[PDB]
RNA sequence: CACAUUGCGCCCGCCGGUAUUCCGGCGGGCAUGCCUGUUCGAGCGUCAUUUCAACCAUCAAGCCCUGGGCUUGUGUUGGGGACCCGCGGCUGCUCGCGGGCCCUGAAAAGCAGUGGCGGGCUCGCUGGCGGGUGCCAGCCGUAAAACCC
């Protein structure tokens, strides 16, 4: 009726399946406004771009000048030698 | 001393409910495939007054904020006359969480392992002398009377009302 | 044996601890309610010899009843009424 | 309430109490696994496998950043630990079924295009470097995300390796992901463009170049044949430079 | 300004200058402080005496830790009454108690070399300690020749 | 001076018996229903 | 406040401690160990609150300053006995390719200048060391992992790790690494 | 809820109509007093909270005449007793060093003495040099060294 004891060493010792079995079409709702997607990166985000997309150096200098959230990009392109000349993005996190 | 007490005290504390039915697991399997008495802190008050006026406990602590405290009143009492040291714990919510429970209005230690006699042993000269002997001269008085500034005023605003004529 | 030592205590209702302490809950039982809950009896030896029991079910309540009399006597006691 | 009567066990001393109601509260730091059943809310969610897909962007550039960060918290080690396993898995099933298409490198990091089903997803993975956390940022927002996208992508990896035919989980061990072999510690178990482009192909990585990255891509476009130094990992080709049968070298360095 | 005098028996272990002086000086102001010791071996014989600046801040101190258990040791401080203070109380006071090994020392006076009219004495003193040993073992009973 | 001393003696007496540990009206608050 | 058993408690741990200190350097400084270097990784853990001269002056020389602070050294013979001497306020043992390369990588610092600044470039990592062989992040790791004739100049460029506290979870050979990566 | 008028609230769900918002209907619910329990709390009601724990070698190393033995691993509370000794000094009495016996709760009421090295502090002379110091949580034994840097 009961189970025997077990010492506390071996409890510590001894301590999947698919969600869509029964799977099937729904009408989306009118209320549902699904979140836009992210744009997909452009020629301007490689770190060995086109040439094209470099800004000048005064124009690179006054875009870290002037302040935050006012920029239309959040970016400068910028051309870099190697891979391991690539710095790590500094707002990945954020 | 309360935190040189109760380092005894939860060397001895009684078992909970669940380690109780381990043991009890524990030996019943046993069985289906030798054990000194055990020693422990004493609880309950009926249980406490017959342990003092039987001389078996060799000390008693008691709360201090019992609700009627008639229940605990005589305790004091009782442990000078059977000569047992007793002393008074500031709560029952810390004595009743020393054993299993929620409070407990006193609790004694009657013998204690070999390991530890002389830390009992130094814990009743320890509360007999710094707690015992401060209280023998302040217990056969009575005590009250904290009159602060504002009691003060008002008593003196009566006895000057109470000069003129008394109606 | 502490309900040994509270029934002797109950029969000195006039010594200096007693009557203190019945001076001191008399003030308060009259800053209650006529009727009221305790959650203990305030004489656990008396409550105990006449059939309490600490289980779920026992209950205590503590109730004021005027005294005196309508020169008209009563023939039930102020306890009835309570 | 629970977390109330562990608080009264601990502060009464029954430290036996408090651990056995902690093993009742799941905790994540102790278990790794989120700490409430969210099966029944990705249904709802989700009714059918294919907006299940749909929303695997967000799911999987969460769970391969929380992959190398730090440990908070929020997240504790564990539930890290159990981020980068989730994200090798998915990548096993990529290698397998062939399904990466295309894959780009910018400022910001290495972008993925994987064809599942006739779905593009696109998640974005960092340099594989320190990553700052300077500023305002509550990783308590970021820890329920990652709780319900960890769930998400258990629940889809079940089915897609079902799918395919192997089992799940697929068999890890610890002594060849304790020495660093990061893809190469798991094991696929069979039953109860992309094969041509570096078939015929073996190649060596130096310290130099990026092991995830190109261990993924190469594997998911035809190579059996990769090999590393050392320092790298474990579970490789060769380790040598000096070996004749390898024959492309990918080296950056001046 | 009258410096009370406080007597400390009972002293645990490890409870000796440093921190029985950073202890009172909680209290308040200590001016001086010995702690009694033994000449064969530096060791304390568990008692010490404290000069506080204040018989105020005594009187405080020492009915605070009149019985106080520390390490099984119940203290004991009482003040000494001011008549009964000794003159020579605080000969030693605030200076280390040198541990010297006085069986070392004296046991390499014997090894280190003598000059040979000390060798000589020497063994005039043990000639008479002989006999005078000799002397006494006659009455006892026995005699060595040699 | 002599009440400044007097007072470090008596918080040093505090200290070693009892330790270091030691709008405006009122509505029933808002509990769980 | 301070309590009269806090103070004769420390004398106990100084007494203790000056006798343990006593037999170490008077005993032959040898371990049951081979002779051959290997890497070991230190973290410092709170054991004792007063700490003597001796013990002191290796902490400032291994830059185990602050409590759950870790940091590389590699055994030679003036490592081991400086390791010894301060072993009860170290937790120390033998990391594998896993611990050093995440420890390196997800709390991962420099030493520029007098100030302490995250390795995010790899260009970071030229202007500073450059001449000795190393180029990059990875030959960092390297370099401590396979510890070379530069491993004294590349641990000394890496920051002291400030490690988390954990919530759970003598010589260790590999339950060192439980606890990093507890404590990463 | 309301003399109870086929009237009017509130919570959850459903149905029919141009309906995610509108209208009507429907279904299940919403009195008071008291008991037991659950959960959420309030109180200048009371309490606790500065961690008095463990942590030498439960065997290592070197040996010898090959299997037993040997050597090293320095680790002791304080006080007292017309008791019995050995050795150092003391002209001697005696005092130090170690023993043999006895007593005492981890007991206690000045009786402080051996020369130093380094460092700290202070005083003088021309950072340096020389003196002192009831200062060392630093070492040594009568010189000095070590530590330190």
């Amino acid at each position: 009726r009961i189970l025997p004891y077990k010492p506390p060493e071996e409890r510590e010792r001894e301590e999947f399946y698919d969600l869509w079995q029964n799977e099937e079409p729904q009408p989306p709702n009118p209320m549902h406004i699904p979140a836009p997607k992210l744009p997909p990166p452009g020629y301007d985000l490689s770190y060995n771009p086109p040439p094209e997309y470099l800004p000048t150096k005064e124009e690179r200098e006054e875009w870290e000048k002037m302040d935050p959230e006012d920029r239309e990009k959040d970016y400068l392109p910028t051309k870099y030698d190697s891979l391991r000349k690539v710095p790590a993005w500094g707002n990945f996190v954020k | 001393l309360a935190a040189q007490a109760f380092k005894l005290l939860n060397k001895y504390r009684p078992e909970t409910k669940q380690e109780k039915k381990e043991r009890l697991l524990r030996e019943a399997t046993a069985i289906k495939e030798v054990s000194k008495k055990p020693y422990t802190v004493k609880y309950g008050l009926n249980h406490v007054v017959g342990l003092i006026e039987n001389k078996k406990a060799s000390l008693v602590l008691i709360a201090n904020d019992v609700d009627p405290i008639e229940l605990v009143v005589f305790l004091p009492a009782l442990c000078r006359k059977m000569g047992i040291p007793y002393a008074i714990i500031k709560g029952k919510a810390r004595l009743g969480t020393l054993v299993h429970k929620k409070t407990a209005a006193v609790v004694a230690i009657t013998e204690v392992r070999s390991e530890d006699k002389n830390e009992l042993a130094k814990l009743i000269s320890a509360v007999k002398e710094g707690y015992l002997e401060k209280v023998e001269d302040t217990r056969k008085r009575w005590g009250g009377g904290i009159m602060g500034f504002k009691a003060q005023k008002r008593e003196e605003k009566r006895k000057k009302s109470l000069e003129t004529a008394i109606k | 044996g502490a309900l040994k030592y509270l029934e002797e205590l109950s029969k000195k209702k006039q010594s200096d601890v007693v009557r203190f302490l019945l001076r001191v809950r008399c003030w308060e039982y009259r800053q209650l309610n006529v009727i009221h809950r305790a959650s203990r009896p305030s004489r656990p030896d008396k409550a105990r010899r006449l059939g309490y029991k600490a289980k779920q079910g026992y209950v205590i309540y503590r109730v004021r009843v005027r005294r005196g009399g309508r020169q008209l006597k009563y023939q039930r006691s102020l306890r009835a009424t309570a | 309430a629970l977390e109330k009567k562990i608080s009264r066990a601990l502060g009464r001393g029954d430290v036996s109490n408090a651990a056995r109601l902690e093993r009742n509260a799941n905790l994540p730091e102790k278990t790794g696994k989120p700490r409430y059943t969210l099966n029944h809310i990705i249904r709802e969610r989700y009714p059918t496998f294919q907006d299940a897909l749909r929303d695997l962007d967000d799911c999987l550039s969460m769970l391969f950043l929380f992959a190398n960060l730090p440990s908070t918290t929020a997240v504790p080690a564990k539930m890290i630990a159990r981020c980068e396993r989730l994200c090798h898995e998915f990548q096993h099933y990529l290698i397998v079924t062939h399904s990466l298409r295309k894959s780009f490198l910018s400022i910001k990091g290495i972008y993925y295009q994987a064809n599942i089903q006739g779905e593009d997803i696109l998640w974005l993975v960092p340099y594989k470097f320190n990553q700052r956390i300077v500023g305002d940022v509550d990783f308590r927002i970021m820890g329920t995300f990652v709780e319900f996208y960890m769930t998400l992508l258990g629940f889809v990896n079940y089915r897609l390796y079902t799918s395919i035919g192997l089992k799940y989980p697929p068999k890890f061990d610890q002594v060849k992901d304790d020495q660093g072999a990061e893809l190469a510690a798991f094991s696929l178990e069979g039953l109860n463009d992309p094969s041509q482009l570096f078939a015929n192909f073996t190649f060596f990585l130096s310290r130099e170049t990026p092991r995830q990255p190109l261990e993924f891509i190469l594997r998911a476009f035809g190579c059996k044949r990769i090999g590393w130094d050392a320092v790298l990992g474990e579970g490789a080709f060769t380790t040598d430079e000096s070996d004749p049968r390898i024959t492309h070298q990918i080296i950056d360095r001046p | 300004s009258q410096p009370g005098v406080m007597y400390i028996a009972r002293l645990p272990h490890g409870f000796y200058e440093h921190e029985l002086r950073g202890y009172f000086s909680q209290f308040g102001e200590i001016t001086r402080l010995r702690v009694v010791r033994n000449k064969k071996t530096g060791a304390s014989r568990h008692r010490a005496f404290i000069e506080f600046a204040d018989a105020e801040v005594a009187d405080i101190a020492a009915r605070t830790m009149d019985k106080y258990l520390l390490f099984g040791h119940i203290l004991t401080c009482k003040i000494v009454p001011p008549a009964q203070v000794h003159p020579d109380l605080f000969k030693g006071a605030n200076r280390r108690f040198k541990v010297v090994p006085w069986n070392k020392m004296a046991g390499r006076q014997l090894e280190r070399p003598l000059s040979e009219s000390q060798w000589q004495v020497k063994v005039a003193k043990e000639e008479q300690r002989r006999a005078a040993r000799a002397e006494k073992l006659k009455e006892m009973g026995y005699e060595f020749e040699a | 001076s002599k009440a400044a001393k007097g007072a470090q003696a008596k918080k040093a007496a505090q200290a070693a018996l009892k330790g270091v540990h030691s709008s405006t009206t009122f509505h029933r608050p808002k509990t769980l229903v | 406040f301070k309590r009269a058993e806090k103070y004769v408690k420390e004398y106990r741990e100084q007494e203790r401690e000056k006798i343990r200190l006593a037999r170490i350097a008077k005993q032959q400084g040898s371990f049951h160990i081979p002779a051959e270097a290997k890497l070991v990784f230190v973290i410092r853990i709170k054991g004792i609150n007063k700490i003597p001269p001796k013990p002191r002056k290796i902490l400032q020389l291994l830059r185990l300053r602050q409590i759950n602070n870790g940091v590389f050294v590699k055994v030679t013979k003036a490592t081991a006995e400086m390791i010894k001497i301060v072993e009860p306020w170290v937790a120390y043992g033998y990391p594998n390719l896993k611990s050093v390369r995440e420890l390196i990588y997800k709390r991962g610092y420099g030493k520029v200048n007098g100030q302490r600044i995250p390795l995010t470039d790899n260009a970071i990592i030229e202007e500073n060391l450059g001449k000795y062989g190393i180029i990059c992040i990875e030959d960092l790791i390297h370099e401590i992992f396979t510890v070379g004739p530069n491993f004294k100049q590349a641990a000394n460029f890496l920051w002291p790790f400030k490690l988390s506290n954990p919530n759970g979870g003598g010589n260790r050979e590999e339950h060192i690494n439980a606890l990093i990566r507890a404590m990463n």
